[PDB]
């Protein structure tokens, strides 16, 4: 008496016989119809995987946020599947992970050019899934097409090649070096195995020179015990940033803590100066080492790689803000921007909040003397940012801090390098990836001028 | 001497079989399986083979039936089989020379089809070639699976087995 979901639909009936299913209509015994559903599983998984092996230039988000979609789909007719019993049944439809491919062996290579061999590679994978982890082959097999969906959408997540564009290229090399040690089925975790605020206030300059936003610095089985640690700490910093912090302001603000989030996991911060942050990167240093013995960084990246999305999830609790703006499985690449071209980017964000927090007082040339002041102050922290950055981008073209001139040199070859089209200049660089909220002094480069005294206007 | 295994497979349902069989060693029987596909006991009579290494038997026999049930069923599902449908295998090694090999599988006591490891093929025995003989051999000479780890079975582990007992 239940139903299993342009496609077919099932109405099925099961017994402690006439314990058939229905689909011109179709009517089929119960097993029947079970061996149907399975056979088609495992065909369509190979028939995905292939298809998806070359991305696992958007072409290959439609089709791989479609495969996702598949997966759920089927997940659900499973569970229908499972309402006819109700009782946590036998082997018939049990099927060990060995019994289950030499059970479908035929029927599956049948379908396939070199059949053999992807039906032997599914058996490794899937083996190797429990093995990290006798459960019935579907649930491992779910759990396998639910893994690639997840890495799939990270690799595409939704004439100037943008720094995101680059991103995804660091992005899509981090996978890929993962691949080849093949450790994420060992560094993958799972939780349920384990345990300032004014706008207008300049940002600290720190030298032992990097200007740390005020947004960073109010930051809340040892893998499982440290997933569900990194777990509880996103989900405190959403939490703090939704509750105690507009819409760009609050997505901006939780995307790019957990963007400072990966980097502590990391150990690529650039906030190294606070012996609060020195206590937990040096708990993060035993606690990987105990993960190694499978700085400890280049494990690290893959363990924060093997475990981003875990992350994000947790920084998606209860709220009804959507963040889900350019990105598939609404996971972002900011942990794939070098830091400091994000806090650049956020930087001048703050700045032009500054600006319109002071322009706004010039409303009902004495109160000049503090707009066009206050502005000199948010004028010479850019200063130093410009610079710093040029240096950089120099260093960058000669090549075409070593993130960030790979990171240049990358884009800038993908944006005329050999003329640089939009990110030879610092200023030139905001205008392409920041959104400034200034008014009537929104040009960073040198009448509407960013850090004039006085606005054109007034 | 030799080994001369027979299974006899009742197919009530392409999904519901009930499997009787047994092995004679030389002239004599040691080795007999039976019952259901979701249920089906093989067992070793005289004891004679290491209680790992039969466990190791047992699975490699199980792997075989349930694989070729799949094989049935895939058979049945591509060119229609009608039940009751019983099939009859007949396997075995004989021994001063290389070893001597066969596989006979006959259909409702008809030979249908048999293994001819010179060219790790299977042929048909049956003079009448109809679209289930054609596909059945086919899915026999497409996979190493059927063609090669077969005869690793027949002309090693089965003469093995011989050899030693
Ligand atoms: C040392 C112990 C020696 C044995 C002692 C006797 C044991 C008791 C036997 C009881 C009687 C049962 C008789 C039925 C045959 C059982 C033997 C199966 C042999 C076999 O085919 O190969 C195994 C399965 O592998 C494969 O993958 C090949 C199977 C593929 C299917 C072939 C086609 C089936 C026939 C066509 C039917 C068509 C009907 C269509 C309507 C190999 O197992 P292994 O892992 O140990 O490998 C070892 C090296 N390869
Ligand atoms: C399997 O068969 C034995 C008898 O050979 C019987 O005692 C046992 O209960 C059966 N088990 C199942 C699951 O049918």
């Amino acid at each position: 008496n239940t139903e299993i979901n342009n496609y077919e639909q099932w109405k099925c009936y099961y017994d402690n016989n006439n314990n058939k299913c229905k689909m011109k209509n179709k009517v089929t015994s119960f097993d029947e119809f079970f061996d149907f559903w399975v056979r088609k599983l495992l065909i369509d998984t190979i028939k995905w995987e292939t298809e998806l092996t070359y991305c696992i230039c958007n072409k290959c988000n439609k089709n791989c946020v479609c495969f996702d979609k598949w997966v759920k789909q089927k997940e659900d007719e499973w569970t229908n599947i499972m309402k006819l019993f109700t009782n946590k049944i036998p082997k018939k439809y049990y099927l060990n992970i060995n019994d289950l491919f030499d059970s479908f062996f035929f029927q599956v290579i049948y379908k396939f050019n070199e059949g053999e061999a992807k039906w032997n590679e599914l058996k490794e994978n899937l083996k190797k899934q429990i093995a990290s982890s006798s459960e019935a082959a579907i649930k491992v097999l779910f759990n396998h097409i639910k893994e690639i969906a997840t890495i799939c959408k990270d690799n595409n997540t939704n004439k100037v090649i943008s720094v995101k564009q680059i991103a995804q290229y660091y992005k899509r090399i981090a996978h890929k070096q993962l691949n080849e040690r093949g450790s994420r089925s060992a560094l993958k975790g799972d939780a349920s195995k384990g345990t300032r605020t004014k706008i207008g206030t300049p940002w600290t300059k720190i030298v032992e020179e990097v200007f740390l936003p005020p947004r960073r610095q109010h930051m809340c089985l040892a893998i499982h015990s440290l997933l569900g640690d990194v777990l509880l700490a996103a989900k405190e910093q959403a939490n703090f940033i939704k509750n105690k912090y507009d819409k760009g302001t609050i997505c901006r603000a939780i995307r790019y803590s957990y963007a400072d989030l990966g980097d502590i996991i990391k150990g690529t911060d650039l906030w190294e100066a606070n012996p609060g942050e020195k206590n937990t990167q040096r708990r993060l240093k035993t606690v990987f080492g105990i993960i190694k013995k499978m700085p400890y960084k280049l494990l690290r990246e893959d363990w924060w790689e093997a475990n981003r999305d875990q992350v994000w999830q947790a920084m998606k609790c209860a709220m009804k803000n959507g963040i889900t703006c350019g990105s598939s499985d609404h996971t972002p690449l900011d942990d794939y921007i070098p830091q400091k071209l994000r806090w650049l980017t956020e930087w001048a964000e703050w700045y032009c909040k500054a600006q319109s927090k002071e322009y706004e007082k010039l409303k009902e040339k004495a109160a000049c003397k503090k707009y066009g002041k206050n502005i000199k102050t948010w004028e010479d922290q850019w200063k130093v940012i410009s610079s710093k950055y040029k240096e950089l981008y120099k260093q960058a073209e000669i090549y075409a801090d070593k993130p960030v001139v790979d990171f240049l040199y990358n884009l800038y070859l993908q944006n005329g390098g050999t003329p640089s089209t939009v990110y030879s200049t610092p200023e030139g660089y905001i205008h392409q990836e920041a959104a400034m909220d200034c008014k009537q002094q929104h040009v960073f480069c040198d009448k509407q001028y960013a850090f004039r005294h006085q606005p054109h206007d007034y | 001497q030799r080994l001369h295994m027979l299974q006899i497979s009742y197919f009530r349902d392409p999904y519901h079989v009930w499997y009787q069989g047994n092995a004679s060693l030389g002239g004599h029987l040691t080795h007999v399986l039976e019952g259901p596909d979701t249920n089906t006991t093989i067992i070793q009579l005289q004891p004679l083979q290491e209680p790992e290494s039969w466990a190791r038997t047992q699975s490699g026999l199980q792997s075989y039936l349930l694989q070729f049930h799949g094989l049935v069923r895939l058979v049945h599902q591509e060119r229609t089989l009608a039940f009751p449908l019983t099939i009859r295998c007949f396997l075995g090694c004989e021994l001063g020379s290389r070893a001597h090999v066969f596989f006979e599988v006959a259909v409702n006591g008809s030979s249908f089809v048999s293994f001819r490891p010179e060219r790790a093929l299977w042929q048909a025995d049956t003079q009448v070639t109809s679209g289930v003989v054609t596909f059945t051999l086919q899915q026999l000479n497409a996979y190493n699976r059927t063609r090669y780890e077969l005869r690793e079975f027949l002309e090693d582990t089965c003469v093995q087995y011989v050899q030693k007992h």
